[PDB]
């Protein structure tokens, strides 16, 4: 029944910064935590166990501090490789509980999507399948909303999207979503639109197109 | 009243790999030697796997040899087949089976069978990519490909055969309710420089060993 809270879930901050991530134990854990790294589609990597024990070939800049409720992982000076995912661990013996994650990123100015709507090609029409395609361009930051409405009408199970890691200059995501019909479904409607929920702008920006 | 259960089963792409487990009622898995036995399409059965008693000696057919894992779970009653490089020729149902009588011999027949696990091997390895056109309409615009229906990650794409880099996003590729992946890759260019310029995207599926290249125009 241990409850393990993690703050923030996101942590902007830029390079050579130092910075604090906090991990919260519902009830006294002693010192039995542990803290780990995970990078995009790579496997979680230990840093720190027994609340501030470093594990061989961590560097120095990372630093673990804490006891029974209240935890702190440091990073001091932010290097590059260090822009990942950090989850607080309590490990007891035959069972574990993690944090919800926190996602150190780069800071940077909140930055307005591009939305740009592409229409399904006329070669996969042929091919019985319509892939209607959303674009959010160079946005920031990360939590953007997006919905396909088609004749006006609200769609879901039918659309999937995907997310650019931050970029390597500009520091923005990009995020596209595909909304999938059969050519049958595709050609009964007219109207194809995707509205951009997005904290860079006023109202949500809708991006719309008419078969022909 | 001796009850076995198969779980598992499915369809599976040559190469792939699938596991299967037995569970069982009204009796326990500690005494008995399990195995694992196939009905393939022809309508004859190949004996699999045979475990011994508490994992001692381990048989399989010559054919799943050195590809298949028996194993056992005698605290909670279970047996296990791992199926790795698997073949278009290991299609069949799996039964799991015990070696048993009133009074346990040193060899026994099997007594004892579960309903079958229907396993599907796909001849099809890796499928070939369909690459489509993210066509255009402030003085900027956006173009890209339709990477679809294909498999199995990894696909690598770039632009111009390198010579396009800035602006570039490939985005993560994306498992549809299918079993085949689907991505996109776009590109921002000037909208004056449309007509002129020409733009292709350079589609890599190692895997099928494809190379496909599309030219992103305006209708
Ligand atoms: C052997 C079939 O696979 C068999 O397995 C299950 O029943 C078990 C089996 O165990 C065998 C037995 O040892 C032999 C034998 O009794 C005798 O000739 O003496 C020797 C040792 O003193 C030995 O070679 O027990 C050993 C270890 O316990 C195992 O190596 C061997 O698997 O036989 C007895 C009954 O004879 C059972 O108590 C065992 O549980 C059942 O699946 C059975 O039905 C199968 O026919």
């Amino acid at each position: 029944a241990v409850v393990m809270t993690q703050s923030p879930s996101t942590l902007s901050a830029s390079v050579g910064d130092t910075i604090t991530i906090t991990c919260r134990a519902s009830q006294s854990i002693e010192t039995w935590l542990a803290w780990y790294q995970q990078k995009p589609g790579k496997a979680p990597k230990l840093l720190i166990y027994k609340a501030s024990t470093l594990k061989t070939g961590v560097p120095s800049r990372f630093s673990g501090s804490g006891s029974g409720t209240e935890f702190t992982l440091t990073i001091s000076g932010l290097q590059f490789d260090d822009f990942a995912t950090y989850h607080c661990q309590h490990y007891a013996g035959y069972s574990a509980t993690f944090g919800q994650g926190t996602r150190v990123e780069i800071k940077r100015t909140v930055a307005a999507p591009s939305v740009f709507i592409f229409p399904p090609s006329d070669e996969q029409l042929k091919s019985g399948t319509a892939s209607v395609v959303c674009l959010l361009n160079n946005f920031y930051p990360r939590e953007a909303k997006v919905q396909w409405k088609v004749d006006n009408a609200l769609q879901s199970g039918n659309s999937q999207e995907s997310v650019t890691e931050q970029d390597s200059k500009d520091s923005t995501y990009s995020l596209s979503s595909t909304l999938t019909l059969s050519k049958a479904d595709y050609e009964k409607h007219k109207v194809y639109a995707c509205e951009v929920t997005h904290q860079g702008l006023s109202s949500p920006v809708t991006k719309s197109f008419n078969r022909g | 009243e001796v009850q076995l259960v198969e779980s598992g089963g499915g369809l599976v792409k040559a190469g792939g790999s699938l596991i299967l487990s037995c569970g069982v009622s009204n009796f326990r898995i500690s005494a008995h030697t399990m195995n694992w036995v196939r009905r393939v399409p022809g309508g004859g059965l190949e004996w699999v796997a045979s475990i011994s008693t508490s994992s001692t000696y381990r048989d399989y057919a010559d054919a799943v040899k050195g590809r298949f894992t028996v194993s056992r779970d005698d605290l909670e009653d279970f047996v296990y087949l791992q199926m790795h490089k698997m073949r278009v020729e290991d299609t069949a149902i799996y039964y799991c089976a015990r070696k048993g009588s009133d009074r346990l011999s040193d060899n026994d027949p099997f007594d004892a069978w579960g309903p079958g696990t229907v396993v599907t091997v796909s001849p099809a390895s890796t499928k070939g990519p369909s690459v489509f056109p993210l066509a255009p309409s402030g003085g900027t615009a956006a173009l890209g490909c339709l990477v679809k229906d294909y498999f199995p990650e990894p696909v690598t794409v770039s632009w111009n055969s390198g010579a396009l880099t800035s602006g570039v996003h490939t985005f993560p590729a994306v498992l549809q309710s299918s079993g085949l992946y689907s991505l996109s890759s776009v590109v921002t260019v000037p909208s004056s420089s449309l007509g002129t310029q020409t733009y292709i995207c350079n589609v890599n599926h190692k895997p099928s060993n494809t190379k496909v290249d599309k030219k992103v125009e305006p209708k």
